Formats: structure tokens, sequence, C-alpha cells
């Protein structure tokens, strides 16, 4: 008597959730910004 | 010794007392796949 290697039921659909109609990050706006901080005044941003 | 005879507690009634004794003889046969246990699913894991 062999006991078989362990299988794992195959998932039959996908599942994907992202919530709608968040507006763009404009990130490279910001990057592409020409008033560039030096490293002393380094500038952040947040976003989400 | 009084004389030749010693003192001695005799029983003049008894009864029947139980005991119980667990002996184990056996234990839960555990068995392991290993390549489960170590990797799950993943692929990646199981190669290496
Ligand atoms: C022996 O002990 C039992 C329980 O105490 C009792 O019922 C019985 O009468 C006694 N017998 C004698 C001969 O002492």
């Amino acid at each position: 008597v062999y006991d078989l290697s362990g299988f794992t039921v195959k998932p039959v659909a996908t599942v994907h959730r992202r919530i709608p109609d968040l507006p763009d990050c404009d990130i490279d706006k910001w990057l592409n910004n020409f008033n560039v901080p030096s490293p002393l005044n380094w500038e952040r941003k947040i976003f989400s | 010794s009084v004389g030749g005879l010693y003192e001695i507690k005799i029983p003049t009634n008894f009864t029947i007392v139980g005991q119980e004794e667990f002996i184990q003889t056996n234990s839960p046969k555990v068995t392991i796949d290993c390549s489960l246990f170590v990797c799950s699913n993943y692929a990646a894991c199981h190669d290496l």
C-alpha cells in the first residue's frame, strides 16, 4: 500500500476585487515638476 | 517473643477490592506527507 503524493483541488474560477472609479495618482506630474528640491530639503508626496 | 510466642495481627474479616490498571499497547499512527508539509501547492518550492 503506497500513500501517493498529496494533490490539491484545482481552482474552478478567479475572484478579482479592486475599488472602482479611483482617480489617477499623477505621479509623473509631481516627478516632472521643474521646481526640483536639493537633498538638504528633499520633498515627500504620499499617494493613496 | 513471650516465651516461644510472638504477637501477630491476623485478619478476622475480609472483603474483595477491585483495582483498575490501564496499559497502553498502541498509539495514533501519525503519517506525514513531507512534500505537502514542506512546500504546500507551490511549484517553486517543490523544485528547490
Ligand atoms: C464482616 O464485615 C462485613 C462488613 O463490615 C459485615 O457485614 C459482616 O457481618 C462481618 N462479618 C464478621 C464475621 O465480622
